């Protein structure tokens, strides 16, 4: 009966799942690919777009990692 | 004397241990590579000050340090703003990395071992001008030989500064000074007096009559109006002994120390409280040091505080000193009255009110010997007084004392709680008062009581992860006092979270103290926490003295009252305070917890009431997230699975997150919710699946530790179960069951990744298939049309810039994959049975002996197999020997890159019988797939596609003689259409049960009878033609009614005959929910039938066009959204050119409303761009659609004002997600051309 979970452990998980997502991105090419790229280049927009807010994001999770690494050094 | 280079060093023996707690210690040397590249930067300098100074150094130092500011006090270190850098005055050395295990003087007297305490002699503290002069200038007497004149003593001074050699001799002889030789000092002849210490810039003409104003070398001149003038400075205003020894033998007798109920290992404890000094008639804070406060004593005084501050412990201290030798303060008075009794007040009183320190031994003692007397001489009377109000009727203290000092004028230290200053400020001077507590002193404290176990080692790694969460926890030392007890467990604790171990222990504490009656406590606790009760309610601190009476406490205030809660000095009367908000928020879960006491039945609706409040699962995971664990904390077994139904109860189903955020400006106690609830938002906004599925663990989390309380069995159990079902998650839950013991779980699904590389490919570029598109010239209008614009490596840095932040955290790391226990706890049990275990892999840089061979037995246990793959080719081969058990891996493989050729030779040998393939790039090979492929195969649907390779009909020429039980199948015609493809495709499908057909691009050509005519209750249909037949499309694909989605594309060719032949057969046959449209070949005019009767489908979502717009379309959209049957439609969209006009967007939002029943919108493909007034019209556009998350809109090209119309009317309706106004521009010249002409 003692609780047990851990903060340190948190953001490795939230790392994982980042890399997870960039996965879920999908596309496909053509041979015509033009057409498609009207359609694709939004559906790419979007997902970048999407995606830069999960990387960006991704850093501001582990952004509080570093110092904290750090600091203790100085402690 | 300075010195030069000579870089030093940070202990790496015994630094391996840290390497545990953090990752790695062999990357900390390259943080300190910095400081000589710092250090020599700085000014190696030279002799600046005596310590008593470095004090105001310190002011700004960072409170949350290690070492104590008084440890580098004794260091006499200088502060420098840079980094935290302190500084060797006497030494040069210059220092940044703490250690707690050992004392700066160490460091200094360590690598320095040259001028400190060998006695260079450099600097002096609690400095007086007394033990300089009064006791010293004595044996001064003949110090010298013979000087009337200021010259021939002049002379003297040859020896004098070392010390300085900063103020001038020459004023000191303008002042006519002697330099004895002692030390440094200084004597007036005349008067015989002398002083000392000199800061540079001292006049004695400012200091001497200040010390000396009977002198007559200086009244024989400098005359008298100057002195009043000068006479302003710093410092202040200025057995009749024998019953003083008394008073001094009393504090040197053993009363104070060993004040800490558990022991008096260290008894005399120096850490000191931080005092400030504010100012009574204006705003002025003045942050002070107490070396300097001693001197500030003039007459009358504050000494503010709460409770268990260290209100008397700071006074203690003055006796303890003052009886001994040592800073100036003390050394001028002959008495010291120290009584904190209230208890007297009452009293008429009398000197007796001191005999309580005497312990008798008086007598003598009188009015007589005491009143007149103690204005005999004024300044050596002080005083120290726990008390307040005046209110006690005294004419010693009362009726002369506070009312009237110019009789007296004498001074005294108020010990004051804060809720007592407001009656009686106003004869009170500017303020004494404290901040609160410094973090170090407490690891200052910390370190005394302990033999530095590593477990405060283990405690800061915490309060370096939390931070609001951390810093903020200590305010009274009483705090660590409650930890003081440290024997808790066997000690302040080995565990972790200490959050509530400091808390849990404090409120037990007050018990034991205070628990004579607790009746009184409790019932004060109960009815106070109904304040911490509205924690949860909001974040409103004022509680001012109405909302107290639905607390109930008010003015009753029992001194147990004060121990939660303050009041706070006014600019207006009406006021009220509390003491801080983790400990508030600490209140609320055992206030709460008192609620949900099942013996209490009528109330505890009122928690009812309360946590379902808590409606989202973010609010479960970050906003009160940290709170909960209170409540789990103080562990009522009959509350918690109560509470756990409501958790549990959260997700519902398919209801990903009802409110993302709820969010308060509460959150602000915390900030790690700010970036979580992102990542949680952004984690859910690309995948709807894995956001649910990563919710699902913490709350499991949450849930399973309410369970573990204690009683796991009864109410927990079936709770649990119902949240378990048809879930999804990742394999860290295992390990984290404790509850992995009842039972081999089911009703759910399971999921791993495994990602350790950066990208490779050239899959984006095909922007460069879009440069034949003269990308070069477009741009033109817009001042602003630039920040709507972005280029690939702009873009790319961006990324890769962020992941450089991820890179540093990878290497750091020597760590790569899960299963600590996390398999093991797993696999404690043998007959484990896990019915699906989800694996998406990247690359093979986690291909390893151990690490796989970990995973090796993670197979084991579970039973059926998946795979989706991205970077590594050839992770199959590297596999083998782990699926070498033949495992039976079946389920299906996701591929993008290569199969690895020989590989899939394994796939073969394998034999599992798979039931699905999904490969939709690069190249195949039957040698690496196709060969043999049916003979245990034929299971489910399969997807095998290239871009423009050939030979996918040799695919399987084999086919035919396989009976196949699949049913359901995807492939394209690479080529327009080769009879082949059909002769491959044609015997199957009349063989098979014709299910869910894919085709990515159908060359109709010939006979798609022989493909379609056999064609029978499909859902999936991805057809898209080049060349069209429109034989089956008209007739027989119309001709089986019930289908719920159409992919269609690709050139609708202009019969509009056929084209009705399909409106009329759509909506003649219409099932569906969705489909898409195919590309029109002018159908603008009928396609209003391809809205007019598409009320009749029974389900909508994915309204889909490229095509068709710029006719009536807009209303006859608008029509069938205004007047119902469009409802529950999810989608809408239209790629268009030619058919986007703006004109009638207006006209198509005109009136859009009444559909809350969306999603997304996307308006885009503008090689010209779409810049007019009907950005006006999207004013009304999300704010009466209601539900949508987001849209896409790459035509915009906004004004920012316009897009601040945007973003401001954006966020009315929701907090979440948005517009996407900007692409990834392909880099390009973004010219002005037409600003040319303005
Ligand atoms: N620098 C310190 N080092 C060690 N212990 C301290 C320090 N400062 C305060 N304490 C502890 O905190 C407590 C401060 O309470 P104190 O007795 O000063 O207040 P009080 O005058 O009794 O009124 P109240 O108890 O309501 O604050 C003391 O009991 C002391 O043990």
């Amino acid at each position: 009966a003692a609780a047990r979970l851990s903060s340190g452990l948190r953001i490795n998980s939230a790392k994982d799942d980042a890399a997870g997502q960039a996965i879920a991105n999908s596309g496909s090419g053509s041979g015509s690919r033009i057409e498609d790229s009207d359609y694709a280049t939004e559906v790419s927009n979007m997902s970048r777009a999407q995606i830069l807010q999960q990387a960006g994001t991704s850093v501001l999770a582990q952004a509080n990692q570093v110092p904290q690494n750090v600091l203790s050094l100085l402690r | 004397d300075r010195i030069s280079e000579i870089d030093y060093e940070f202990l790496p023996e015994l630094s391996a241990l840290l390497g545990v707690d953090a990752f790695q210690v062999a990357k900390s040397q390259e943080e300190e590579e910095h400081k000589e590249r710092m250090k020599m930067k700085k000014g190696f300098n030279s002799q600046m000050r005596s310590e008593a100074k470095r004090l105001k150094t310190f002011e700004t130092y960072d409170t949350f340090r290690s070492w104590t500011p008084q440890e580098m006090a004794a260091a006499g270190f200088y502060h420098t703003g840079v980094r935290l850098g302190v500084q060797c005055f006497c030494c040069s050395l210059i220092l940044f990395g703490n250690s707690l295990r050992k004392l700066p003087i160490e460091r200094h007297k360590k690598l320095r071992p040259e001028c400190e305490f060998l006695q260079g002699k450099d600097v002096g503290n609690i400095g007086k001008y007394d033990i300089r002069v009064k006791r010293p200038e004595k044996m001064l007497r003949g110090g010298k030989a013979r000087y009337h004149e200021e010259e021939a003593r002049l002379e003297s001074f040859e020896d004098w500064p070392f010390y300085a050699h900063g103020t001038s001799p020459r004023v000191l002889s303008a002042a006519g000074f002697v330099f004895t030789g002692k030390r440094d000092t200084v004597q007036c002849f005349s008067c015989g007096g002398s002083l000392g210490n000199w800061e540079e810039g001292d006049d004695p003409w400012k200091e001497h009559a200040k010390w000396f104003p009977k002198c007559e070398f200086l009244q024989s001149k400098k005359s008298s109006e100057e002195i009043a003038q000068y006479i302003q400075s710093y410092e202040g205003f200025v057995s009749e002994q024998l019953r003083d020894n008394y008073t001094k033998a009393t504090f040197r007798h053993m009363n104070l120390p060993e004040v800490c109920s558990s022991l008096g290992t260290d008894h005399l404890l120096s850490c000191d409280v931080s005092i400030i000094s504010k100012h009574i008639s204006q705003p002025v804070q003045e942050a002070l040091t107490i070396p300097e406060v001693f001197s500030n004593l003039n007459s009358v005084m504050c000494v503010e505080g709460e409770t268990g501050s260290g209100k008397t412990t700071f006074l203690k201290r003055i006796a303890f000193l003052w009886a001994s030798g040592c800073c100036p303060l003390l050394y001028r008075f002959q008495l010291v009255f120290y009584l904190s009794l209230s208890s007297i007040t009452p009293d008429q009183g009398l000197a007796n009110i001191i005999c309580a320190q005497l312990l008798g031994a008086g007598g003598c003692i009188s009015e007589v010997c005491l009143s007149s007397s103690i204005q005999q001489l004024q300044h050596q009377v002080l005083f120290l007084l726990d008390d307040y109000s005046g209110l006690a009727s005294l004419p010693q203290a009362l009726h002369t004392l506070i009312t009237k000092n110019y009789l007296s004028r004498t001074c005294l230290l108020i010990a004051v709680h804060t809720n007592r200053v407001r009656d009686i400020r106003l004869y009170l001077g500017t303020s004494l008062e404290i901040q609160e507590f410094p973090f170090y002193n407490t690891v200052s404290v910390l370190r005394k009581f302990f033999s530095h176990d590593i477990i405060c080692v283990e405690k800061l790694i915490i309060y370096f992860i939390d931070n609001k969460d951390l810093q903020g926890v200590y305010k009274t030392p009483l705090f660590v006092a409650a930890v003081c007890t440290d024997w808790i467990q066997n000690a302040s604790a080995q565990d972790k979270f200490q959050d509530v171990t400091l808390f849990q222990s404090y409120m037990q504490y007050l018990s034991l103290k205070y628990k004579a009656t607790a009746e009184p406590l409790q019932a004060t606790v109960s009815s106070c926490g109904q304040l911490a009760l509205t924690g949860l309610f909001s974040s409103c601190f004022e509680f001012n003295s109405d909302d107290l009476a639905e607390a109930g406490v008010d003015e009753d205030e029992k001194l147990t009252t004060l121990l939660m809660s303050k009041f706070t000095a006014q600019r207006l009367r009406p006021v009220y305070r509390f003491l801080g908000p983790l400990f508030q928020e600490f209140l609320a879960a055992v206030r709460l917890t008192e609620l949900l006491s099942s013996d209490r039945q009528e109330d505890q609706d009122l928690g009812l009431y309360y946590l379902r409040q808590i409606d989202s699962p973010l609010k479960a995971i970050n906003s009160f997230n940290i709170f909960l664990y209170y409540v789990s904390s103080h562990s009522s077994s009959k509350a918690a699975p109560t509470v756990v139904s409501h958790l549990l109860q959260l997700v519902d189903e398919k209801e990903s997150l009802e409110n993302m955020s709820e969010n308060e400006d509460y959150m602000k106690l915390h900030p790690q919710t700010f970036l979580w609830f992102q990542f949680v938002r952004g984690l859910w906004l690309v995948s709807p699946e894995s956001s649910s599925s990563f919710v699902s663990e913490h709350l499991l989390r949450l849930a399973l530790i309410f369970a573990y309380e204690s009683n796991t069995v009864a109410e927990c159990s079936p709770f649990i179960l119902q949240f378990l079902r048809g879930k999804t998650l990742a394999l860290r839950v295992l390990n984290l069951q404790y509850f992995r013991d009842h039972p081999e779980s089911l009703l759910l699904l399971r999921s791993l990744k495994v990602s350790i590389n950066g990208n490779k490919m050239s899959s984006y570029v095909d922007y460069s298939f879009k440069t034949y598109f003269e990308n070069l010239q477009p741009p033109a209008i817009d001042e602003e049309y630039t920040s709507a614009f972005e280029h690939i490596s702009e873009w790319r840095r961006n990324f890769a810039q962020d992941e450089e932040i991820i890179k540093n955290y990878e290497n750091i790391r020597p760590r790569a994959l899960p299963d600590i226990s996390e398999g093991y706890w797993k696999l404690s049990p043998k007959p484990c049975k896990i019915p699906k275990l989800e694996v998406q892999v990247n690359n093979t840089d986690a291909a390893d002996q151990a690490l796989l061979q970990v995973l090796m037995e993670v197979f084991s246990a579970s039973q059926s197999i998946e795979f989706r793959l991205f970077n590594s080719s050839g992770f199959l081969e590297s596999i083998c020997p782990a699926l070498e058990l033949s495992k039976a891996s079946v389920t299906k493989c996701s591929m993008s890159r290569l199969e690895l050729s020989r590989a899939e030779q394994e796939l073969l040998l394998t034999l599992p019988a798979l039931q699905s393939l999904e490969v939709s790039e690069t190249n195949q090979l039957p040698e690496q797939l196709f060969h043999n492929l049916h003979k245990f195969l034929g299971l489910k649907e399969l997807c095998v596609r290239l871009d423009g390779k050939p030979n996918v009909l040799s695919v399987l020429p084999r086919e035919f003689p396989n009976l196949l039980h699949m049913e359901k199948l995807s492939i394209q015609t690479s080529t327009e259409s080769d009879l082949s493809k059909l002769v491959k495709f044609i015997q199957n499908f009349p063989n098979l049960h014709v299910f869910h057909l894919k085709c990515d691009f159908l060359s109709n050509c010939e006979s798609l009878m022989a493909v379609l005519a056999s064609c029978k209750k499909l859902r999936e249909i991805e057809f898209s033609g080049r060349c069209f037949e429109a034989m089956t499309f008209v007739n027989i694909l119309p001709n089986f009614v019930s289908l719920k989605i159409l992919n269609l594309k690709d050139q609708q060719f202009p019969d509009k005959e056929t084209s009705e032949k399909f409106a009329q057969a759509l909506g003649s046959l219409r099932n569906l929910e969705e489909l898409l449209v195919p590309t029109g070949d002018g159908i603008h005019q009928v396609a209003k039938l391809i809205v007019r009767q598409c009320l009749q489908l029974p389900c909508l979502r994915v309204l889909t066009f490229h095509d068709i717009l710029d006719d009536d379309s807009v209303i006859e959209i608008a029509r069938a959204a205004t007047s119902g049957g469009f409802q529950k439609l999810e989608n809408l969209d239209i790629s268009m050119n030619h058919k986007i006009t703006e004109e009638g967007y207006r006209n198509f939002f005109q009136a859009l409303d009444n559909l809350p029943n969306l999603q997304e919108l996307n308006i885009c493909r503008n090689i010209p761009g779409r810049i007019q007034v009907q950005a006006t019209t999207v004013k009304a556009l999300g704010q009466c659609v209601s539900r949508l998350p987001s849209l896409i809109r790459l035509h915009m090209l906004s004004w920012l004002l316009d897009e601040e119309d945007m973003k401001v009317i954006n966020d009315v309706k929701e907090r979440h997600p948005q517009s996407k106004r900007l692409i990834i521009f392909w880099k390009l010249i973004v010219p002005f051309s037409p600003v040319i002409l303005e």
